[PDB]
RNA sequence: CAUCGGUUUGGAGCGGCAGGAUAAUGGCGGAGGAAUGUGGCACGGCUUCUGCUGUGUGUUAUAGCCUCUGACGAUACUGCCA
RNA sequence: ACCGAACGUGAAGUUAAAGUGCCGGAAUGCACGCUCAUCAGACACCACAAAAGGUGUUAGUUCAUCUAGACAGCCGGCCGAAUGAACUAGCCCUGAAAAUGGAUGGCGCUCA
RNA sequence: CGAUGAUUUUUGCCCUGCACAUUUUAGAUGGAUACGAAUAAGACUUUUUAGUCGCUGGACCAUAGCAGGCUGGCAACGGUGCGCUUAGCGGAAAGGCUUUGUGCGCUUGCCGGCGGAUAGCAAUGUCAACAUGCGCGGGGAUAAAUCCUUUGCAUACGACUUAG
């Protein structure tokens, strides 16, 4: 009962990129525990929650998301591609997000 | 092109930047190497320049033309009165260099340190030192136990010391205090030496 | 895999580099890493081969006026730090973010001398260099080149490791009891079971 | 080439005791014990019997096979030195001025003072090594003794008292003044 | 590369004059069958008067090898071409098939000698039956008897980036 | 005495018991360089290998002659009976363990810790008393 | 969320068919042979012959291996499956 | 100005040339070797280095001596098994000296 | 970056126990889980002969209960949280690590009884540590610096050394 998480821990690494140039269409999330395509390859699909805290209430609450998905594995060490509705903003590179379980296929 | 002729800087590019000192007492760089084999001593003391004279003096030097001989010699006097010992610090070594552990002061100190202390002593309740001077009170076991943590940790202990500036015709009234590291003895003989 | 809170990491026989390029990535990527025992790094090539690329990098300083050169750190921790400031985009708002991320030390000084340290072995000189090849330490280069700490930073290693030493046997000694006594408690129903479940 | 195995075997006399852990030799013998660390070279040791040891590099290259050979010659060298010990003689050479060879003790410290080397007025000393012991040898004229169990340290100080004995601005060809290794053998 | 050993076998282009021309045969070690066909041109052009244009390859066949779980020594005779000059050499490999030995004699001129592929003809690829036959001390010292050798300082790959315990080398 | 402390290296020799992607045994028959071995087993198909893909085990097929075929080494592999040695060892044991572990449900997981806490409620009245 | 259509990236995927030296191997059988010669034998150095071991001899014995081959049976690889 | 590719405003997929330790998206990937530099080296155009040398190390070529005991060492013996010469070319080193401090792009890298 | 002195008789300041409300967050969401050293080596047992362990943390600890409610019993006299309390160690940046007794809870070690619905088939569905402010309660203390005049060990002016 000290436990109550359903989702797994991931974070915002970057964007999809060359050398210069940036796509912020496309987020690149790592999932913790992931380290091979075929780890990776579950979570495809799943829902993703970027959870922040901001200024002002919305209806008595602080705390906003912006919600994604996982599309597509990342390289080669269980990496993945995230398209989120809004793009993640520059500053979370380094944020944690939440990789949910739903939708569930097990 | 190259120097047509050589020749050598002017000054010397070790005293750098030419600036005014950070203040006007000339502070201890560097104090001399512990030997704990020697008796516990001072290493340094505070005194005025008062000026210059001159004396006469028979040489003492074999092989020189002046041996045995009288010269006439240019020398300085400095004026200095004892100094007064009020205080005692204690140095830790740590990587990053010695660190103040504890400093401990004496139950008395004279007006002229206390003025030290001010830069308005005319206009002031001339309240320095006077809850430390409280924590003196019919034990010092605060005292005692800041004594024992210098004994107990430090590796470099240093005196405190102040000069008896009224003793010298400066019309100036504050006291002039200083650190004058204690070489020689273990820490514990230069904590109970000060 | 596991993102943790503060990642400690022994830097005992570590090259200095390849610890280098992981902690940048680590601290990049929103994880703070703390180095210590900087002073027992490593560095590949023989000594005097480091001490002769030290004094280059000494040569480089500002002609027109020295004090606006590169600043040129002894300490091993320094050493460490600026290989690693030369893999971190340094002078942008997130390499500087990043940057906070991290502490380097010489020894283990406290807190961290009563924590896990851990090890990182694609940067282990005894897992990287053929068993022939020549390394320095760090700790030698530094005292060759200007840091002046080297005995101080030793002095207080033994004292801690003399402590760290009463702590193991302490451990060790409850460990054992506590072994004994889950003997006692083997082939009771629930131990059956949990055997049956791999536990 | 990487050649697959090379071996070499040390043969230890009856009353010695070779001790081999974790490349740390301690050799032991009727005129003491010597002490050697090897952590620099890559070695692995096999008790053939008493009186046999089996010194092996696995898969080392012409460099690493090379240094084979200078470790056995090492662990022999300390097992001659406490077995039979170790002398070396040295002879002074002078064509004018004698060499002046005195062993002195300076705070607790044992020196070779050499005066009027080629009339200098300098006074040369040089410091004897722990173990180390000097003579000035009895039967013959102009001669010093270097013993000890310790082949480096005896041939080490011998180097020491050749080498400080330099002849400078000079024809050295003509003006072979200095104190020279005359003999190296063994005190047994 | 990644080799095979291919038989091709080819002939000029009959004539009137000459309605069965003879056939050539050649053992290729090549990628695919078509460099095998190309590196065929390559020497008979080398040895007779003949094109691709005037000629026609016959045929294409894989040789497999007979015994690929029989550890054996190769002798390999090399003709290959330096910066400077063209010369001859013999060098011996271990291997269980002929064309494993081919790939690793072709690794080991580039990592010895710089000699690209280009810059290779194979001229003999001979199993070596009798241990006499064997001249190079390199693949000699593994024909002897009850060869035993240890793998000292071994590295074991860790699949996280921290460990917790110190590393070892046993083994 | 002399007490010199000897390597208690693995060698690779013909006989050594090898494990061959951290699933199946198999034995080496002949050394082919320092770097290659041909291994053979019941259960794995000959083949010339890299010994840096095999793990050496502390087990020696005796008396198996260089170069021997699938038969002899089938044959010397069920008389010398090595299934058997590998999976009385705790190396073997461990790898079965984790391989149990693995195929836990959340039911049995549950489970698990209800008879942990059981276990440690006793061994933990064990130890204040002992 | 479900189902569909268009595009597309995958799975430690599963099955059928064909080709090749109608794979080469391997396993089984037969014939021949040798050594980095197993047992045995004859000499030895250390072993209460305690994986004892070294050197000679010779050819399966108390291990085996190599070559050729006879009838089967697979697999790899490359293709095809509307 | 070279390589790739030529351009309306977008979504998804895949590539070219170039890359994948960090700066930087992508492997501290699998593999066979070579190299240790008290000025290593590091990728076309391109931002340099030669002749000549080295018992550094590697691999080759051709001669010659070899169990009818080769070379070395103690006086034919003695352990026993390889040895000598010339030559070829890989990497490394010498050859290799310039002026503000400084550039394989940087960090740094040595079974890379 | 450290040590140390003094810190406003103002309703201002310090320390402290709560209660409430707020702003921020380079980014809590069971636990940063403590020998040292070698690596051609370590650690067990006998014997220094030999056997055994590792071959990754896919570990260890913790983990059940309206984000964890209300009650009952059994077995043990243990485990754990909080509050006083005893003693010791730790100065590298110690600010933490142990420890005595006591009290109040809980205990899932075992067995019971009652409650959860409707948030509607998902919407972070809001649960943390740091900080500040504000109300109370309890203790505690009761300054200086600058301008100005002066000095001349100083000085273009600032600044500096003095004195008032
Ligand atoms: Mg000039
Ligand atoms: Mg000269
Ligand atoms: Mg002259
Ligand atoms: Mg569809
Ligand atoms: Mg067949
Ligand atoms: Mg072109
Ligand atoms: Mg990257
Ligand atoms: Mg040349
Ligand atoms: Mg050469
Ligand atoms: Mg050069
Ligand atoms: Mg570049």
């Amino acid at each position: 009962a000290e436990s109550h998480r359903l989702y797994v821990k991931g974070k915002h690494i970057s964007y999809q990129r060359s050398k210069s140039v940036t796509n912020p269409n496309v987020s690149l999330i790592q999932i913790e525990g992931v380290a091979s395509p075929k780890d990776a390859k579950f979570y495809l699909g799943k829902r993703i929650a970027y959870v922040y805290r901001a200024p002002k209430e919305i209806r008595g609450s602080k705390i906003r998301v912006i919600w994604g998905k996982v599309t597509r594995t990342h390289g080669n060490n269980g990496l993945v591609r995230a398209n989120f509705k809004k793009n993640l903003p520059p500053k979370t590179f380094g944020a944690s997000v939440r990789i949910m379980l739903y939708p569930s296929n097990i | 092109s190259h120097r047509k002729y050589e020749a050598p800087r002017h000054g010397s590019l070790g005293f750098l930047p030419r600036k005014r000192a950070a203040k006007q007492r000339g502070r201890v760089k560097s104090f001399p190497k512990d030997v704990k084999s020697k008796p516990v001593a001072l290493t340094a003391f505070l005194g005025y320049k008062a000026g210059m004279t001159t004396i006469v003096r028979d040489l003492d030097r074999p092989g020189s033309k002046m041996h045995k001989r009288e010269v006439v010699e240019a020398a300085t006097v400095v004026d200095t009165p004892p100094m007064v010992v009020v205080g005692v610090v204690g140095y830790v070594e740590t990587p990053r260099g010695l660190r103040s552990l504890t400093t401990v002061w004496a139950e008395h100190l004279s007006e002229e340190v206390r003025r030290r202390f001010y830069k308005n002593w005319y206009k002031s309740k001339k309240k320095a030192f006077t809850k430390y001077s409280g924590k003196y009170a019919t034990d010092a076991k605060q005292v005692e136990t800041e004594l024992a943590r210098i004994k107990k940790y430090a590796s470099v202990v240093r005196v405190l010391a102040h000069t008896q500036i009224k003793k010298t015709p400066l019309s100036q009234k504050k006291a002039h205090l200083a650190e004058i590291q204690i070489n020689g003895g273990s820490v514990s003989d230069k904590v109970d030496w000060a | 895999s596991s993102f943790e809170k503060v990642v400690v990491i022994d830097g005992k026989g570590h090259l200095l580099g390849r610890l280098a390029s992981i902690v940048s990535k680590q601290i990049l990527n929103g994880q703070k890493v703390v180095v210590v025992r900087c002073e027992e790094l490593n560095i590949s090539g023989e000594f005097f081969r480091n001490k002769l690329k030290y004094h280059d990098y000494l040569r480089k300083a500002t002609r027109y006026n020295k004090k606006k050169g590169p600043f040129h750190f002894r300490a091993p921790s320094r050493i460490l730090y600026k290989a690693i400031r030369g893999m971190i985009p340094h002078k942008t708002a997130r390499g500087k973010a990043a940057l906070e991320r991290l502490k380097v030390f010489e020894g283990v000084p406290p807190p961290y001398d009563k924590k896990k340290r851990v090890v990182v072995p694609q940067a282990l000189r005894v897992l990287r260099l053929k068993p022939g090849r020549k390394y320095t330490t760090v700790g030698k280069l530094s005292s060759a080149v200007g840091w002046k700490y080297e005995s101080v930073v030793e002095k207080l290693e033994e004292k801690r490791k003399v402590q760290s030493a009463e702590y193991y046997a302490k451990k060790k000694a409850l460990t054992k009891k506590l072994n004994a006594a889950k003997a006692s408690t083997a082939e009771s129903e629930a131990a059956q079971k949990l055997a049956a479940f791999g536990y | 080439m990487k050649y697959i195995q090379t071996d070499q075997i040390l043969d230890i006399p009856e009353g010695v005791t070779v001790d081999i852990k974790a490349r740390v030799v301690k050799v032991t013998g009727p005129r003491g014990e010597l002490t050697k660390d090897l952590k620099h070279i890559d070695v692995t040791f096999n008790k053939i019997n008493n009186r046999a040891i089996k010194i092996t590099v696995h898969n080392g290259d012409r460099k690493h096979v090379a240094a084979l050979r200078t470790v056995k010659s090492l662990i022999a060298n300390l097992i001659t030195g406490v077995t039979k010990g170790y002398k070396y003689k040295m002879r002074f050479v002078y064509a004018h001025f004698p060499i002046n060879v005195n062993i002195i003790k300076k705070d607790g410290q044992d020196y070779v003072e050499i005066r009027n080397f080629l009339g200098e007025k300098r006074v040369r000393e040089v410091k004897i090594h722990e173990g180390v012991t000097m003579e000035i040898s009895s039967t013959q004229k102009d001669e010093l003794i270097v013993s000890g169990n310790s082949l480096e340290a005896v041939s080490q100080n011998a180097a020491d008292i050749q080498q400080i004995c330099r002849v400078r601005n000079k024809d050295i060809r003509k003006f072979l003044d200095g104190i020279y290794v005359s003999e190296r053998g063994t005190i047994v | 590369s990644r080799l095979n050993e291919y038989q091709v076998i080819g002939r000029n282009l009959p004539t009137e004059s000459v309605p069965e021309p003879k056939l050539f045969r050649m053992r290729i070690f090549a990628p695919n069958t078509v460099v095998a066909k190309s590196r065929y041109w390559y020497f008979l052009q080398k040895l007779h008067k003949v094109k691709k244009a005037s000629g026609e390859i016959v045929s294409v066949n894989i040789i497999s090898e007979a015994k690929p779980t029989k550890v054996k020594t190769f002798g390999i005779w090399l003709r290959y071409e330096s910066r400077s000059g063209i010369h001859n050499m013999y060098k011996e490999y271990r291997d269980v098939t002929r064309v494993g030995a081919v790939e690793t004699m072709y690794q080991d001129l580039a990592a010895r000698h710089r000699a690209r592929f280009r810059s290779i003809h194979i001229l003999k690829v001979v199993e070596l039956e009798k241990t006499d036959d064997v001249k190079r001390q390199y693949v000699k010292q593994f024909l002897t008897k009850d060869l035993k050798f240890p793998l000292p300082h071994r590295v074991q790959k860790s699949k996280k980036l921290f460990q917790a315990t110190a590393p070892t080398t046993f083994y | 005495s002399s007490t010199v402390k000897a390597a208690n290296w693995r060698f690779v020799e013909v006989g050594r018991v090898v494990l061959v992607d951290n699933k199946e045994l198999a034995t080496i028959v002949e050394i082919i360089d320092q770097k290659r071995v041909l291994i053979d087993g019941p259960k794995i198909q000959r083949q010339a290998i890299a010994l840096a893909k095999i793990v050496l085990t502390p087990i020696v097929l005796p008396n198996l002659p260089r170069g021997s075929r699938t038969a002899t080494v089938t044959k010397k592999w069920a008389a010398a009976d090595i299934d058997a040695k590998w999976a009385a060892s705790g190396w073997a044991k461990k790898l079965a363990n984790k391989e149990r572990r693995s195929q836990l449900s959340d039911f049995e997981r549950f489970q698990v810790m209800v008879l942990k806490k059981q276990r440690r409620f006793a061994t933990k009245k064990a130890l204040v008393k002992a």
